[PDB]
C-alpha cells in the first residue's frame, strides 16, 4: 500500500499567523491528495482535493500546494492567516491506490494569558443517598491549559482520589475549562468539614483556593 | 440537503460481529461508490471498504477476512457487517460518499455520516446517575454564576447533555467523559449565568445516554 506520513504531529499559532502542515507519500500519487479538517466529535471536512482544489464553502484562507508533477509525494496545506475556529485536527488523504490518511496533525491556538475563574461545587443530597461523594472544582475559560489543582479536606492533602478533564480549546476564544472532582465515601465526607481546591496557574499572581463548609448555609 | 445518516449498537462484546446501518437522503445511491472509514485512538483513520448500487464491493485486504457490505437501494441504504470483533475494532465509525463513476480518480470523502461510537467490552451496559452542581456564593464572581449537572456512572459512550431542550447554549461547558477507577465514565457539563438570574431562570440540564436509553431531566436550583 501507499503509505502517507504527516508533520508536525502538533503545531501552536497564534490569530493572523500563516501555518503550514506537510505530508509525504512512500510512493508517487501524482495530484490525488485530499486535507480534511476534523474537530472533536464531529466527522471530518474535506477542504481540500486533487491537492490544490478548495472544496465547497471552504475559506480562501485555506490552500493546497505541491510540485504539479505527476511524480509527486510531498503536500502541504497552508492557511495564510489562522483564525479562532481553525483550531481543529488536519488530516491528510491519497487516492491513488486504496485510500489510506495520514496521522494527523493537532493545530492550537496561542493567545493571551487568563487566569481561571475557580468555583467549587458540593455534593449534593441525592448522591449522598447513595453512598459516596463527588466534589468539583471548575477552573473556567482560562490559557495555557497547564494548571495544577490540589484538594485539601479539613486542610489535610489529598492523593489519589481525584482525577480531571480538560475541555477542547474554544473555538471562539481559545479558552480551556478543566473539572478536578474528588471522589469521598459518604462517612468521610461527612466525618469532614472544610473542602478546598487550590489552583495554580500562569496568569495568578498566587494560588486560588476555593472551599465551602459541609452544612453552611 | 444530501445528508448521510448512521444507526446500529454501539456496545458489543468480543467474538459479536459488528452491524452498522447508513441511510442517504437528497439523492439516490447511483453514481458513487459508498466506504466505511474507522477512527481508532491508536491506529487512526482507517478506510474499511466500498460498495456501489449494484452490490460490488472492493475490502480494504486487512479487512477481507471479516467484513461484508450490502446495500437496499428501495431504501437508499447500505451496511456494514464486521465479524469476530476484538478490542482494536472499537473506535467511530462513519459512512461516506466516494468516488464518483464519472471520474476514475475521485476517491475523497466529500459527505459524511455522523459516526457511530462503537466499544468493544465485557461491561455491560449502565446509565448515569446525575446530580446538580448547585450554584452557590462560593460558585460566583463580578455578577457570574456557575452551575452544571454531574453525570456519573454510566457505560458505554457516549451521553449527549444539552440545556433547558437546547434553548441555553452560550457558556455551556461539557467535558470530555473519563473513565472512573470503578469502570464508569463520568463527566460534568457547567454553565455560566449571570447571578442576577439565579433569581428567577429555571435551569434544567437535559441528559440523553442512548446506549441504555435512559433519560433525566434534572432541575439545578441553589441549595
Amino acid at each position: 500500500d501507499i503509505q502517507m506520513t504527516q508533520s508536525p504531529s502538533t503545531l501552536s499559532a497564534s490569530v493572523g499567523d500563516r501555518v503550514d502542515i506537510t505530508c509525504r507519500a512512500s510512493q508517487s500519487i501524482s495530484r490525488w491528495l485530499a486535507w480534511y479538517q476534523q474537530k472533536p466529535g464531529k466527522a471530518p471536512k474535506v477542504l481540500i482535493y486533487e491537492a490544490s482544489l478548495l472544496a465547497n464553502g471552504v475559506p480562501s484562507r485555506f490552500s493546497g500546494h505541491f510540485n504539479g508533477r505527476e511524480s509527486a509525494t510531498d503536500f502541504t496545506l497552508t492557511i495564510s492567516s489562522l483564525q479562532p475556529d481553525d483550531v481543529a485536527t488536519y488530516y491528510c488523504q491519497h487516492y491513488m491506490a486504496d485510500p489510506r490518511f495520514g496521522q494527523g496533525t493537532k493545530l492550537e491556538i496561542k493567545r493571551t494569558v487568563a487566569a481561571p475563574s475557580v468555583f467549587i461545587f458540593p455534593p449534593s443530597d441525592e448522591q449522598l443517598k447513595s453512598g459516596t461523594a463527588s466534589v468539583v472544582c471548575l477552573l473556567n475559560n482560562f490559557y495555557p491549559r497547564e494548571a495544577k489543582v490540589q484538594w485539601k479536606v479539613d486542610n489535610a492533602l489529598q492523593s489519589g482520589n481525584s482525577q480531571e478533564s480538560v475541555t477542547e480549546q474554544d473555538s471562539k476564544d481559545s479558552t480551556y475549562s478543566l473539572s478536578s472532582t474528588l471522589t469521598l465515601s459518604k462517612a468521610d465526607y461527612e466525618k469532614h468539614k472544610v473542602y478546598a481546591c487550590e489552583v495554580t496557574h500562569q496568569g495568578l499572581s498566587s494560588p486560588v483556593t476555593k472551599s465551602f463548609n459541609r452544612g453552611e448555609c | 440537503q444530501v445528508q448521510l445518516q448512521q444507526w446500529g449498537a454501539g456496545l458489543l462484546k468480543p467474538s459479536e460481529t459488528l452491524s452498522l446501518t447508513c441511510a442517504l437522503y437528497g439523492r439516490s445511491l447511483n453514481g458513487n461508490y459508498w466506504s466505511w472509514i474507522r477512527q481508532s485512538p491508536g491506529k487512526g483513520l482507517e478506510w474499511i471498504g466500498e460498495i456501489n448500487h449494484s452490490g460490488s464491493t472492493y475490502f480494504n485486504p486487512s479487512f477481507k477476512s471479516r467484513v461484508a457490505m450490502s446495500v437496499d437501494t428501495s431504501k437508499s441504504q447500505f451496511s456494514l457487517k464486521l465479524n469476530s470483533v476484538t478490542a482494536a475494532d472499537t473506535g467511530i465509525y462513519f459512512c461516506a460518499r466516494g468516488k464518483r463513476y464519472s471520474a476514475s480518480y475521485s476517491n475523497y470523502f466529500g459527505v459524511w455520516g455522523q459516526g457511530t461510537q462503537v466499544t468493544v467490552s465485557s461491561a455491560s451496559t449502565k446509565g448515569p446517575s446525575v446530580f446538580p452542581l448547585a450554584p452557590s456564593s462560593k460558585s460566583t464572581s463580578g455578577g457570574t454564576a456557575a452551575l452544571g449537572c454531574l453525570v456519573k456512572d454510566y457505560f458505554p459512550e457516549p451521553v449527549t447533555v444539552s440545556w433547558n431542550s437546547g434553548a441555553l447554549t452560550s457558556g455551556v461547558h461539557t467535558f470530555p467523559a473519563v473513565l472512573q477507577s470503578s469502570g464508569l465514565y463520568s463527566l460534568s457539563s457547567v454553565v455560566t449565568v449571570p447571578s442576577s438570574s439565579l433569581g428567577t431562570q429555571t435551569y434544567i440540564c437535559n441528559v440523553n445516554h442512548k446506549p441504555s436509553n435512559t433519560k433525566v431531566d434534572k432541575k439545578v436550583e441553589p441549595k
